[PDB]
């Protein structure tokens, strides 16, 4: 019934870094039943590390299992690509429970996102709908600050958001912001505006366009 | 004052026979709890008569010590069933699978001892009734 | 070689109950150890739902407790689960699992979505995304394909009949008000857009949808 949070939720390193997480338990756990898992997007949980620090039959030596009590931890001696994946541990004392996880990313270069902004489709729009999409491509890290100004004013109704995975080629990130509109309030505003402030730059990556002009 | 009363050569020789009762009805009836906790009382009972019995062989036949050492395939069968029962579900519930494996072993050899002192009871009776 | 196989409806309607199957092979659930049954959700948390051992015993996880059963048939070597009056919140991907030594889960089935939802099947609206060229000009140009009001998932997006697999970034779907959407971007050299076609393609199962969309530059009337 205990509570087991991982810490960090979520955490990038250099191939080639030490790594380490930590699972911390509300109450102390039993060693021989605190387990560690580690998942990839696609696939089920894979058993990783048993009993604190017993290292499952294919998992390499680059990784070890500590702890005790109400605390626990997973190490990566040399961080390797094949190593990111999302890790969680596992307990029973009462009952089963699982850690809240802690993602691993591989870290890169920073790289800003190659924007680009989309008026509705004509097809759409005759459909009475009126969706503005906004891509941000390849950028790193994923910490992003994307806005829509309609007419100059920032709005946040309507809008949703959704992130690739980190890609597992060249480790960035990529995103789409999606204004979804009605035809009728599309029609009520002339400047349609993405902008993107991203830590690879101090000025903002502003695309637009002007409706009464398509 | 050894109460070796015939009644009570009676009881233990008809107890060796009810103890192979017990795990033929707990293995072919599908005993809940109620019912399933009567059957290991009474095969509680039944190890007791024939605890006793035993420990007496014992004492007299060379003292102690000795005479246990060669009828050791004699305690298997006098541990209470209903307590391998219990310690079974307490070690499935810890997940203690690997352990869980052994108690089902020691159960074999409970279920072999028991059979073992069957026979002899049956041979002894035969002879009472009719000695050769 | 222990493996665990999950078997069972991907959609079930709220109120209603969710059974799914698990059948297991190389290994006798009657020998030893736990058969779980553990889901993760949407956010990718993780939960175990409960469990029956090798004695048939089961323990449940108590959140679940009033709604949820779990039996077997050892004739066929398959565990089984029910959930009972199911909500939005069920939805997730569910696992059946062995439980070996300390609740170690050393073979997990590879999982099956199940989504808890009142919505019907519907077919996605595809709609081309093409730039509008205010100042765009780039050894680059992106496109794409806006694919909304689709249900259940999934749905493939592919460009130029898969000939077109480098530069393209197709998103997670989201949940606008029980119907997905989502948006696939395309990135090609401006050598090759507008100069050659460019064509999205979206298949939606469900629906035995298949459609086709070209992407134009804004037209010339």
């Amino acid at each position: 019934q205990i509570v087991l949070t991982q810490s960090p939720a979520i955490m990038s390193a250099s191939l080639g870094d030490r790594v380490t997480m930590t699972c911390t338990a509300s109450s102390s756990v039993s060693s021989s039943y605190l387990h560690w898992y580690q998942q990839k997007p696609g696939s089920s949980p894979k058993l990783w590390i048993y009993s604190t620090s017993n290292l499952a039959s294919g998992v390499p030596a680059r990784f070890s299992g500590s702890g005790s009590g109400t605390s626990y931890s997973l190490t990566i001696s040399s961080m390797e690509a094949e190593d990111a994946a999302t890790y969680y541990c596992h307990q029973f004392h009462r009952s089963l429970t699982f850690g809240s996880g802690t993602k691993l990313e591989i870290k890169r270069a920073d790289a800003a996102p190659t924007v680009s902004i989309f008026p509705p489709s004509s097809e759409q729009l005759t459909s009475g709908g009126a969706s503005v999409v906004c891509f941000l491509n390849n950028f790193y890290p994923k910490d992003i600050n994307v806005k829509w100004k309609i007419d100059g004013s920032e709005r946040q109704n309507g809008v949703l958001n959704s992130w690739t995975d980190q890609d597992s080629k060249d480790s960035t990130y990529s995103m789409s912001s999606t204004l979804t509109l009605t035809k009728d309030e599309y029609e009520r505003h002339n400047s349609y505006t993405c902008e993107a402030t991203h830590k690879t730059s101090t000025s903002p990556i502003v695309k637009s366009f002007n409706r009464n002009e398509c | 004052d050894v109460m070796e009363h015939p009644l009570v050569e009676l009881g233990v020789s008809y107890a060796a026979l009810l103890s192979v009762i017990v795990v033929v009805v707990e293995y072919t009836m599908q005993l809940s709890g109620e019912y399933l906790v009567r059957l290991y009382l009474v095969d509680l009972i039944l190890v007791i008569i024939l605890w006793a019995d035993y420990a007496y062989r014992a004492y007299k036949s060379g003292d102690p010590a000795g005479y246990v050492k060669k009828t050791l395939y004699e305690i298997p069968a006098l541990v209470p069933a209903g307590l391998l029962a219990l310690i079974e579900g307490h070690l499935a519930g810890l997940g203690l699978f690997r352990l869980v494996r052994l108690l089902r072993f020691l159960r074999i050899l409970l279920i072999i001892s028991r059979g073992s002192k069957f026979l002899s009871a049956i041979a002894d009776a035969a002879d009472k009734l009719v000695p050769r | 070689d222990v493996q665990l196989q999950e078997s069972g409806p991907g959609l079930v309607k709220p109120s209603q109950s969710l059974s799914l199957t698990c059948t297991v092979t190389g290994y006798s659930i009657t020998n030893n150890y736990a058969w779980n049954w553990i889901r993760q959700f949407p956010g990718n948390k993780l939960e175990w739902m409960g469990y029956i051992n090798y004695s048939g015993t089961t323990s449940y996880n108590p959140s679940l407790k009033s709604r949820i059963s779990i039996t077997r048939d050892t004739s066929k070597n398959q565990f089984f689960l029910q959930l009972n009056s199911v909500t939005t919140e069920d939805t997730a991907t569910y696992f059946c699992v062995r439980g070996y030594d300390y609740f170690a889960m050393d073979y997990w089935g590879q999982g099956t979505s199940v989504t808890v939802s009142s919505a019907k099947t519907t077919p996605p609206s595809v709609y081309p995304l093409a730039p509008g060229s205010a100042a765009q000009t780039n050894s680059m140009v992106t496109l794409g394909c806006l694919v909304k009001g689709y249900f259940p998932e999934p749905v493939t997006v592919t460009w130029n009949s898969g000939s077109l697999s480098s530069g393209v970034h197709t998103f997670p779907a989201v949940l606008q008000s029980d119907l997905y959407t989502l948006s696939s971007s395309v990135t090609v050299p401006s050598s090759t857009w507008p100069s050659e076609t460019v064509t999205c393609n979206v298949a939606h199962p469900a629906s035995s949808t298949k459609v086709d969309k070209k992407i134009v530059p804004r037209d010339c009337g």
